[PDB]
């Protein structure tokens, strides 16, 4: 009567068909029946990391006992599941709990092997009496059955260390499935989420949500890790099922904030970009009448833009947008680094590869180091190339190595081994890219770096992923390092090689990408970085209507008297300052040069004044 | 009605205007009605370095309900927040505190569906034992109890990630910083507040 | 004088909710002065629960809270738990020089001559 | 007629720190 | 006055955090226009290395600086006994009202490679390490203080690849993990190199 | 003899505000005396931090004794204290200094051991 | 044979010796043992391109065409594995996201003596 009131019942729920088919694992159940048919020590324990199904083979022998495939001496037993929540309720009196518990144990005592006792998660019995341990008269007397299942690290650190117990356990591990039998797995429950939702489920996604869950979400194991793509895709579906789709919304959403935004401040500007906003969306709405006068499943590309939208990684059919970014994207990336043709036509060259599918599934999207002089834009690059992969720059993901100049500097990007002081805090490189992993690492003068940090890049590259001190293995897979130098300085193409090879090990450099070689300045292409450090001065003066008016022949005499091979492009930077400066910073502030002015230069033999 | 006695009521809130207007992010409401919708495991867990707004998700998605552009089965479930420092009130003795968890639980239960709950802070659901905030454990797997969360980025994997068992039961909604562009847009919502209160 | 005994499970957590409701009780009048604030962090050692109970209450604007801790007390606890690091403002409080230091002392002497009678 | 009033603990483990004593490599 | 304006923003920000980010307001003007003859009553000749010291104090606060680098890092140098560090304790003088308000650490001290971290901080897990560093905790509080760098040729050439991303970049780490930021601190080096070279 | 019995929360602390308040119940007659106070620092478990108002107010008179050696390692290093302390320094004695207090001692051990 | 032994025997501290067995020697980058080589790297590219329905057909005197930049024996058979996805890879990238080499198509390798374009 006391298993009626605390404690619940599996086959009450199994006769009405309200669990889940089991389809798979017959080792395991096997092994566990046979171990429950012992004449003695029948105590089994699941043990295994979590989300491989434990819970689901206790289910599936349930459902079996209410079928009849078992062997013999297991008819119509009717597995009771203990509730130890309930045993903790209300008693506040002194006595009371062990004597709730003696109550329960002798309604186990009476009937002689019927009821198999099944206490989930069996780590909570070690405390929660102050009791607890009216169990080993019970299992010395072979009378509880008790078929359970922890966790893997769970068991060690309570039982195994309070180990008057194992003893009376044996074990059973239970091993976790791999892509093939996930996807007969799939196909057995693919019934089920048809009926919860308006949807059906294309063969195509049972396919693709389980291989494509392999790669990139590397958090979790695989049977309830595949479960969760299909799952949400069909709930997105289901939100587009109802009565008006998406972006159409976006747009309309946007437009009326725009509107809103305009008629409070009743800007311009924004009236044009309401006007372009509302020509597209009437574009769309447009075309979404045509197609519809001319889907309602799951197809491969709603997995995709699920596994696409969280993580943040980016994985998708193409969709007819980036067509456009990817083939203008050496013009586009060539509007902050001028010259350096051959190396953008080979930094782009790792971009289109890996974005199209066709490059290697366990390596770094890219990792290549690019070398030589200085004021040459090998800095500026990759402040260039994380200006569209994000559309902002500071999203960058930037370490320093001219400070890990000694050996024990490692441990501020893998921690420290767990026990010490900084435990709590953790790396700066492990616990940063491990948070959405797709951005753009950068490694400024690797040269002046102490050559330890070099042994652990070599796992960095090469594998993938690499471990820490606190006991998990974050991947790189789709990032893009990028090593930056000045070795050499005055070799033609050869002696810089030489120098490379000098201070890098040779199984170092065999796993890059091209190494790539820049090549200086040239007087033709030196005027289109002056009109760019002139209009980006302007933009940054763009707040007190101060506009400027170069002559040509200004601007050609800022390419002539700060010229030098062997600097670069940065006296040209101060140069500017103290030609127009000067002068500016001195007027501005002495009145008379206020604002709504387009103040010109104009060339004198040494300066040019205002 | 236990829950009228260890609650607050953001619905009840929303219903006479006390909620400062959420403008922007369409995409993490979208996101969130998404992952709450599904039919196993429907509990998400919102993420990112402080400040950010993440509060502000939540009682964008209270507005957004009460006016009423959710879906279907979505419409009239109001959203009750939740606590774990008042129900710690009087536990002095050794099954108070159990009684009462248990009783919230069965009073959510008893209900079709009907409720969110809302834990804010759910870093501190691993304590209070002395076990405790372990017995809530096989209610989320099974779905009955939506549960909508806000950590920190750096205290989540202190107090939560440590313990795997939990961890797995959750849905990480992540959410970024905006860039100036944006920010422009929220000022220019906010501006008709301050001007009220002090009147300027 | 609220930790003072509380070795029993919930007796320190509603003390403080009473004094907390108390505060929000009254009708904005009262604006509490904690001193040596970096006591917040380690208040009940149970699994992190209390210190970061008053987190949902600072938000909204409750109790005005003034506080004053040391300048390298504060970036070994207090920075330690950023999520409690933007509720507060900052004043920043330098030492004077001489030239102002001389009027600082010129008006304390009256209470000296007072405890000594010189 | 009395009762059990489950009473609470503190715990407590320091940590370590090591050093590097560098050479002077000559 | 009746409503806010862009001015009051920048009084916020002054009054916090301490940078004077204001537009000169009639006042203030007054002292920057009269700043290389101000300066002279203190240093004595020198004139075509303050006419130069006195442009990045006048160039920043008009708002042509450039928004991602220190307001000014130049290096002096020459013979000794000429007035280079009296120099540099005279522009720190109307800017602060004092003389000990600055960041003196002096780099006559750095003989050996490992000397980096008292100014870096230390790695997790090693015996100093909530201490930070003594270059990165003194501006941190205050981010507007002059920096000075006495006689930087003892140093070995270590110490110069740690300052080699404060110039240029103006941001550095240490053990907590922080980027503190040098964009508005007026670096100043001396040295002593030839010492009467033609 | 303060920390006997506590594994609890909040042992310590009630156990040292009856000795504060019994302090400062009476009146102006209690000059305290903590020898070895470089124990002061730590046995928090946010303890020895009840003391600090009360120190800068001007209520227990507080005569304390540390070596040398021993402070500078544990007070130091935890600053907020050392500006609510006066540090008398004690040099040690020349030779005549200690010939008069060996004549003074002269007394003790002739009733300590009968030579 | 007689340096290797002599620098092997020195760094074994005690008894790493006549309590292993025999010691064998390499047998490096060779012409008769480099086509089943480049035959698992194709068959590897293979297992990359058959999800979306394309395969491949490459002749054998593309396959001694690679074994120039194929067989220096000091370095190794890695610059092997990156030319394949050099000289391939950047020309089907380029082809293949210009639509135009639709699914179901088959390519062939065509010889050319510094490219081989398709
Ligand atoms: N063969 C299978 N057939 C159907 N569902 C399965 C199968 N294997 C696993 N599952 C599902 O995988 C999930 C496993 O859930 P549980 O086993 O209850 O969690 P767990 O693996 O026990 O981890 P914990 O520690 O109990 S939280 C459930 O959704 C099961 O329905
Ligand atoms: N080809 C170029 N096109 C446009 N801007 C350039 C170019 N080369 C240099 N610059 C400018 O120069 C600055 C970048 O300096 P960098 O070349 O990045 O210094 P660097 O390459 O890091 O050399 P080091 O040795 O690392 S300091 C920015 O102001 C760029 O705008
Ligand atoms: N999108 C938004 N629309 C309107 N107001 C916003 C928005 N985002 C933030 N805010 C406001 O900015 C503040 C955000 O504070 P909170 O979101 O409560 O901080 P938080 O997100 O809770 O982060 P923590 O770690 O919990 S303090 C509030 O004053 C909001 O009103
Ligand atoms: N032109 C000057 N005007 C005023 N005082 C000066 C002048 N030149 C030197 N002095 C004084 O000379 C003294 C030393 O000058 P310092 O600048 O301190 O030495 P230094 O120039 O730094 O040379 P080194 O390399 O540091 S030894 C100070 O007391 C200065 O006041």
């Amino acid at each position: 009567q006391a298993l009626q009131k605390y404690s619940t019942d599996l086959t009450a729920r199994a006769r009405e068909g309200k669990l889940d088919p089991v389809i798979g694992r017959d080792n395991e159940i096997r092994r566990v029946v046979q171990v429950l048919s012992r004449r003695t020590k029948n105590n089994p324990v699941l043990i295994g990391e979590p989300g491989v199904g434990k819970t689901a083979i206790v289910e599936g022998l349930a459902q079996r006992i209410v079928a009849g495939d078992v062997p013999e001496s297991l008819r119509d037993k009717t597995i009771v599941a203990l509730d130890l929540g309930s045993m903790v309720a209300g008693s506040k009196y002194r006595g009371e709990f062990e004597e709730r518990l003696k109550a329960v144990l002798d309604d186990i005592k009476n009937s002689a092997g019927q009821i198999i006792t099944f206490i989930d998660e069996l780590h909570t019995i070690v405390g929660a009496g102050a009791a607890g341990n009216m169990i080993k008269p019970m299992l010395a007397r072979g009378e509880l059955r008790l078929v359970g299942a922890t966790t893997l690290d769970e068991y060690r650190k309570h039982i195994e260390k309070d180990a008057a117990l194992e003893r009376r356990f044996q074990q059973v591990y239970v091993g976790e499935p791999s892509v093939e039998d996930t996807i007969g797995i799939l196909r057995g429950l693919k019934d089920r989420y048809e009926v919860h939702h308006g949807v059906r489920i294309t063969d195509s996604a049972l396919v693709a949500a389980a291989t494509l869950s392999d790669r990139y979400i590397t958090a979790r194991f695989l049977p309830d890790k595949a479960i969760d793509l299909v799952d949400e895709a069909a709930s997105r579906l289901r939100m587009e099922i109802d009565s008006r789709p998406v972006e159409i919304d976006e747009v309309e959403r946007l437009v009326r904030r725009l509107e809103i935004e305009e008629m409070a401040l009743s800007l311009a500007k924004l009236r044009s970009e309401l006007a372009d906003q509302k020509e597209k969306l009437a574009e769309l709405t447009t075309r979404w009448q045509n197609e519809k006068n001319a889907k309602e499943e799951v197809g491969p590309d709603d997995i995709a833009d699920v596994v696409s939208a969280w993580t943040g990684i980016p994985a998708g059919r193409l969709l007819e947008g980036e067509t456009a970014k990817l083939l203008r994207m050496e013009d586009e990336l060539g509007k902050r680094v001028i010259g350096q043709k051959a190396a953008v036509t080979a930094v782009s060259d790792a971009v289109r590869r890996s974005r199209a599918g066709v490059s290697d599934p366990n390596r770094p999207t890219g990792a290549f180091m690019f070398l030589g002089p200085t004021g040459v834009g090998k800095t500026e690059l990759a402040k260039a190339l994380a200006d569209f992969l994000f559309d902002d720059e500071r999203a960058m993901v930037r370490i320093d190595m001219s400070e890990y100049g000694e050996k024990h500097t490692v441990a501020r990007l893998i921690g420290a081994p767990p026990g010490y002081v900084g435990y709590e805090a953790g790396g700066q490189l492990t616990e940063a890219v491990r948070r959405r992993p797709y951005t753009v690492v950068l490694f400024d003068e690797i040269e002046k770096a102490h050559p330890d940090v070099f042994d652990v890049l070599l796992q960095v590259l090469d594998e993938g992923r690499l471990t820490d001190g606190h006991g998990r293995t974050v991947d790189f897979r789709n990032t893009i390092l990028i090593l930056t130098s000045n070795l050499g300085s005055g070799g033609s193409a050869e002696q810089v090689l030489a120098a490379v090879r000098a201070t890098f090990k040779p199984e170092f450099i065999n796993r890059l990408d091209d190494v790539l070689i820049f090549e200086g300045l040239n007087p033709e292409e030196l005027v289109r970085i002056v009109d760019i450090q002139l209009a980006q001065l302007g933009k940054r003066l763009a707040q007190r209507r101060l506009q400027l008016q170069v002559s040509l022949p200004a601007k050609r005499w800022l390419a002539q008297r700060g010229f030098d091979p062997v600097y670069g492009a940065r006296p040209l930077r101060r140069l500017v300052q103290q030609a127009i400066g000067d002068q500016l910073a001195k007027m501005l502030l002495a009145g008379q040069v206020h604002d709504g002015d387009t103040v010109p230069v104009n060339v004198s033999p040494d300066a040019d004044s205002l | 009605q236990a829950l009228q006695k260890y609650s607050t009521d953001l619905t009840a809130r929303a219903r006479e205007g006390k909620l400062d207007p959420v403008i922007g992010r369409d995409n993490e409401i979208r996101r969130v009605v998404q992952v709450l919708s599904r039919r196993t495991k429907n509990n998400p867990v919102l993420i990112g370095e402080p400040g950010v707004g993440k509060t502000a998700i939540v009682e964008g998605l209270a507005q957004r309900i009460v006016a009423g552009d959710v879906p279907e089965s979505l419409r009239d479930k109001t959203i009750v927040a939740l606590d774990l420092g008042s129900m710690v009130a009087g536990s002095k003795y050794r099954g108070e505190f159990e009684e009462r968890l248990k009783a919230v639980l069965d009073d959510i239960k008893n209900s079709a569906g009907q409720i969110i709950t809302f834990i804010d802070e759910l870093h501190t659901i691993v304590g209070a034992g002395a076990d405790a905030g372990n017995m809530i454990k096989p209610m989320l797997a099974r779905g009955e109890l939506r549960l909508v969360g806000a950590t920190t980025l750096d205290e989540y994997r202190k107090h939560i990630e440590k313990d795997a068992a939990l961890e797995r039961r959750f849905q990480q909604v992540y959410v970024g910083e905006p860039s100036v562009e944006d920010t422009i847009g929220i000022l220019r919502g906010l501006k008709d507040r301050y001007e009220v209160h002090h009147g300027v | 004088s609220m930790v003072a005994g509380s070795k029993y499970r919930g007796e320190f957590e509603e003390r403080l909710k009473a004094v907390l409701d108390d505060i929000k009780n009254s009708a904005g009048q009262i604006i509490t002065f904690i001193d040596e604030l970096h006591t917040i962090v380690g208040a009940g050692a149970t699994a992190m629960d209390a210190g970061n109970m008053i987190k949902p209450m600072l938000a909204r604007g409750e109790l005005r809270l003034v506080g004053a801790t040391t300048l390298d007390e504060y970036r070994k606890h207090i920075e330690k738990d950023a999520a409690l690091e933007r509720r507060f403002q900052q004043v920043y409080v330098g030492e004077p020089s001489v030239e102002d230091t001389i009027g600082i002392l010129r008006g304390l002497k009256d209470r000296y001559e007072v405890h000594h009678g010189v | 007629a009395a009762a059990a009033a489950a009473a609470a603990a503190a715990a407590a483990a320091a940590a370590a720190a090591a050093a590097a004593a560098a050479a002077a490599a000559a």
